[PDB]
């Protein structure tokens, strides 16, 4: 309702970006990065930071492209973080409508167009 | 220093007088028990990776000879001295023992063989490995100790023949690995080691050993095993374990309680760890007791401050070993390779997980159908273990036929049956997993083999080198062609670099510093190192001595920075 | 963007001396609103990571997220008169006492260790099971 | 006071020893543990060699009248403290069954593994019935230290006084404190393992480290031998007495000197 | 004035990983004309120094500075086609050599000299009257 | 280098030579830190 709260479902500047104008706004931040990029400073740029793509809870390890275009641990970390919105900023999943019904499937405000539009 | 008197007569002289069956015998009637020092082979073995040099080993032999005269032996050759002499500190293995047999004339010289191959790497010929025996006999050794890595006793009897031909001690050992008091284990129980012994007493031992390698004979079973063992032969029994756990020498106590007729053990400063438990204590706690063994604890002390001083000139050698390990019950990793191997996982970046490993190692063991875990047959077992950890795999993903696992080396040989064969036979699916095709057999692989031309390969060696080659030299060309080459020919450029005090063959000599080098008994060079040039261009260094007064200039390549 | 940027004196590697006025970059924020130029500015500000020497980055924080600055309020005379951008009494404070001590064992060892073994590099740490 | 504040700030079991065995000096302690309605374990030190006739200062009898006057003190549980690990396994078997024959209250056997035999005595004191022992996990035992706790337990596993302790657990805690003492490579000693000759001078687990690092560091890492005759010859100029603590470094700093 | 950067990826030190986009940074220059944006662009990626790795700087400048770009006449096919290889024309990297030179001489002496005499030790450098 | 183009070179320090015979000069150039390798044909080294 009034977004306190954005979880970036990206990377590297696409992440910045929409990190900046967050902050500007008085908006916390979320990002997410696949093993591959632990170092990367988007990671850092925003105020709270998580992994995607492995674990306990998988069943196998990701990929480094796959880590950043999986619905599942995308969801998982808007979920565990307490995101009210996510921005899939551009490439990866954000032509998805897949991944749009599931934000909200589990009801986290999506950043851009309706699911009907994105088919 | 020790001593005025000439040396009392002792074991030597015994077995010279009785022979060996009599021998064993008057062991087996002692009241006393009897004690080897392992420190000269297996205490160095243990814990310097064998780098142990005939110069600090020899300067101690009349020591010990005047000093502890009632010693039973000095286990002081074979194990890995053979191999690692010469590879390594370009030393000659006989001449180290026919040092120690001037040095200690009157105590047996003792040496592990092991029955397949001898001192080899690999399998030979049956004449091969008779005449191998026949010239450590000949160089001084009195006391075999012979061993199969799977408790084949098949795999000894040739060992055994060729010792018993010599009129040397056969000492047959039996590796003790599992349990005998836990019933979940039964391929190891009781009746196993009993019924073994009673099969090497037919095949002629003078002596029954149980050779523990791993150090996972516990006390309450010491007393079982001893007591059950000297009811089941009539021959003395030996003791000889490691100390990894940090309990050994109760197991030893333990042992001399129950009726055992000789123990192993290293001088302090050699002992612990992976290596004998204490002689110096061992011998405090019997002191005074009905079995005392009547060895002096001040010779020992002084003996031992003495093999402390030799230690410190190796630090190179040593491991990060820090203390008693209990984990040695759940993985029965030998102490004379658990530092080898400690390294072939630093070697690979295993060092952080050096303990999935231990597990690993203990289940490899399993699927391999549970067998005898020592040199050769623990390496197969360590090889498989890193592979499971390394490629990340487990049993069911080892045994299961749609996983491909390439194999090492080690493993497809023995489960071809190059090491021998368990009681047991090798878990089929494994083997032909393994195999890929090659075809395995189940006989004594020293029975596959063609009797070596010894005349036709005695040539090649002195073609090879363009001159004679003694006999000696022939039993080391034939257990390792390659490596007594290279030290024939490091032989002829470098000298009789064995001669050497230990910092020098190491490090050579500091600026202004001087040595006496014995280049022979009774020729000794006074040796100094007047200055070291600046390298030149063409890149040599020049360095300057003074030989007996005289002064040489030499030249050598500046290898170290760049130089040709 | 709305960020400008005209640089002094700063890159990666550079060298401050010094001899003359003590300017590393100056930052200009541009936006369609003022108080939307304030917030640009401050995410800007505090993006900044400068590593080597210290810098007057929370000073500038502290003038722009000033109420008498939000509302226009100020004169010439607002910072000579406004204590609370000087903030000054030592910190400290756990987190700074810590870092105190970090600090100064980095740059002059431990007595007890600097002249002793040092452990093999990269070691496990300790797992609690 | 101190005493108090300790039994307040969690002490449950309080080992209470005189570096001369002095009980005199430990009455005051003792009777603060009980005012504490805490443990108090009297500790006697051992020292010398009650198999051995040629020094009849520490005889049986002088450790088996020590506990009993322990116990007249209030003593809850006695302990024998073998602080240079002096103990041996024969011996083991007469002191511990003496000494519950003299007193009915438990004993708790303390010994340090320098000689690379503690191990053996401590098996012998189980089986003679001591009521209790210390031991260290794996990785931190031996040599100067306490013997190996995981394989203690495991020589016991099945037998009739089995401690009842997990083996696997033994080993995962060992494993930590493994990686733990990495850590601290700076404090390690020079020390390579057993050295029976502990039975000569009697050095104390915590001594005789700090006491060779001392006589190479005063230049004399090359006479040790005459250090180690010179502390036991100390030892018997002050008339035979119990090395620990602050009288162990007394018998130091005067064979240092002598030497 | 008149550039913005979209980056904070790239900075020294940083390691460009083979996994993902090879994306440095973006470039937006702005102008009140297009040409005066062309050259503000022109003069902004001449101004870069990226120096361990490889880019396409030297290929970006060479579509902004072409003919065909300036007057807009370019279809898609451009890049596909233009090529005018364009493509190529090496660097000094002079510096390089001279500390290779001192290098060289500091280690191994000059041949001419390194035999010979030498000059009393720091003499004065001569003064130019 | 040119007219107008002045660099600023420090030397730092050398190494001793190492095995392959290589020895490195540790340069500042324009305040930034460079290394060069150079063979050390003086003492035999390729
Ligand atoms: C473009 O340069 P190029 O053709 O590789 O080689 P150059 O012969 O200009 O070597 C120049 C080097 O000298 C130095 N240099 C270049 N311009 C300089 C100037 N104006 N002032 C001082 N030093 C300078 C730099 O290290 C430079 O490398 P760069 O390419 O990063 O500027
Ligand atoms: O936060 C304030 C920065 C502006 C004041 C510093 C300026 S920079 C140039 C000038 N010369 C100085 O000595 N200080 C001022
Ligand atoms: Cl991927
Ligand atoms: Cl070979
Ligand atoms: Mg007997
Ligand atoms: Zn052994
Ligand atoms: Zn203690």
């Amino acid at each position: 309702g009034p977004i306190s709260k954005i979880l970036v479902a990206n990377r590297s500047e696409i992440a910045i970006r929409v990190f900046r104008a967050a902050n500007e706004l008085g908006i916390k931040t979320v990002a997410i990065w696949a093993e591959e990029d632990k170092l990367a400073l988007h990671r850092f740029k925003a105020d709270e930071s998580y992994q995607v793509g492995r674990g306990p809870h998988l069943a196998r390890d990701l990929g480094p492209i796959e880590s950043y275009l999986s619905i599942d641990e995308v969801i998982r970390v808007a979920k565990l973080s307490g995101a009210d919105a996510i921005h899939p900023g551009y490439g990866l999943l954000s032509e998805s409508p897949e991944f749009v019904d599931a934000c909200n499937k589990a009801g986290i405000i999506f950043i851009g167009p309706k699911a009907d539009t994105m088919r | 220093y020790a001593n005025g008197n000439g040396v009392k007569d002792g074991t030597k002289q015994l077995l010279d007088t009785l022979g060996p069956k009599k021998f064993g015998e008057w062991m087996r009637n002692e009241k006393r028990v009897l004690l080897t020092d392992t420190t000269m082979r297996d205490g160095h073995q243990s814990l310097l990776a064998t780098r142990m040099r005939t110069y600090d080993i020899a300067r101690i032999a009349g020591t010990y000879s005047h000093a502890l005269p009632n010693l039973l032996s000095l286990e002081c050759w074979g194990g890995a001295t053979f191999d690692v002499s010469m590879r390594f500190l370009t030393e000659d293995p006989w001449e180290r023992l026919a040092l120690i047999r001037e040095g200690a004339p009157n105590l047996l010289l003792q040496m592990l063989l092991r029955g397949a191959n001898g001192v080899g790497y690999t399998n030979y010929p049956d004449n091969v490995v008779k005449y191998f025996v026949r010239q450590a006999a000949k160089g001084g050794i009195d006391l075999f100790r012979v061993f199969d890595c799977l408790n084949w006793v098949e795999n000894m009897r040739v060992s055994m023949d060729a010792i018993a031909e010599e009129n040397k001690l056969c000492e047959a050992a039996i590796c003790y690995t599992g349990d005998i008091l836990n019933s979940a284990r039964p391929k190891y129980d009781l009746k196993y080691y009993t019924n073994l012994a009673v099969e090497l007493e037919k095949a002629g031992a003078h002596i029954i050993a149980v050779k523990d390698m791993a150090g996972l004979l516990k006390p309450a079973a010491a007393k079982v095993l001893f007591k059950a063992l000297r009811e089941a032969t009539g021959l003395p029994i030996h003791f000889h374990t490691h100390d990894t756990s940090g309990i050994a020498a109760a197991t030893v106590l333990a042992a001399v309680e129950a009726g055992v007729d000789a123990v192993d053990a290293a001088m302090d400063a050699l002992s612990g760890n992976t290596s004998q438990p204490c002689l110096g204590s061992i011998v405090e706690a019997l002191s005074g007791s009905e079995r005392d063994p009547g060895l002096d604890p001040a010779w020992i002390r002084r003996i031992s401050f003495y093999w402390e001083a030799v230690r410190n000139q190796y630090a190179a050698f040593e491991s990060d070993l820090k203390g008693p390990a209990s984990e040695v019950y759940l993985h029965e990793m030998p102490g004379g390779q658990f530092t080898n191997l400690k390294e072939q996982a630093r070697s690979l970046g295993l060092e952080t997980r050096w303990h999935q490993v231990a597990q690993a190692y203990a289940d490899a063991n399993q699927m391999f159908g549970d067998i005898v875990k020592v040199a050769p047959s623990s390496k197969v077992v360590g090889d498989m273990a890193l592979m499971m950890v390394s490629q990340d795999l487990t049993v069911a993903d080892v045994v299961s036929p749609d996983r491909e696992v390439s194999f090492p080396e080690s493993v497809v040989s023995m489960l071809k049956g190059d090491l021998g064969q368990p009681p047991s036979g090798w878990p089929e699916a494994l083997q032909k997993k393994a195999l890929k095709g090659e075809k395995p057999y189940t006989v004594r692989p020293g029975s596959l083999l063609k009797e070596a031309d010894l005349d036709a390969e005695r040539k090649v060696i002195e073609k090879k080198l363009e001159r004679e080659v003694s006999d000696f030299e022939f039993a080391s060309y034939l257990m390792y062609p390659k490596v007594f080459t290279d030290f024939a020919l490091a032989s002829d450029t470098y000298g009789p670099v064995s001669v050497l005090p230990t910092p020098a063959y190491f490090y050579g000599l500091a600026d202004g510093e001087e040595l006496f080098a014995d280049i022979e008994k009774g020729k000794t060079l006074v040796i100094v190192n007047q200055a070291v040039s600046a390298t030149d261009s063409q890149g040599m260094v020049t360095v300057f001595f003074e030989l007996n007064g005289q002064p040489r200039r030499i030249k050598v390549p500046d290898r170290a920075h760049g130089a040709t | 963007f709305g960020i400008r940027l005209d640089g002094g004196t700063s890159y990666s590697g550079a060298i401050i001396t010094r001899y003359y006025d003590p300017l590393l970059v100056k930052v200009t924020a541009w936006a369609p609103n003022p108080l939307e130029a304030i917030s640009r500015m401050d995410r800007a500000l505090r993006e900044f990571r400068i590593r080597g020497v210290a810098t007057n980055l929370t000073f500038l924080e502290a003038i722009i997220g000033h109420p008498k600055f939000r509302d226009n309020s100020y004169t010439t005379r607002f910072i000579d008169t406004t204590p609370e951008l000087f903030q000054q009494v030592k910190r400290q404070d756990r987190a700074t006492k810590l870092l105190t001590y970090l600090a100064d064992v980095t740059v002059n060892g431990h007595p007890e260790a600097k002249d002793r073994p040092k452990p093999l590099e990269n070691a496990a740490r300790p797992v609690v099971p």
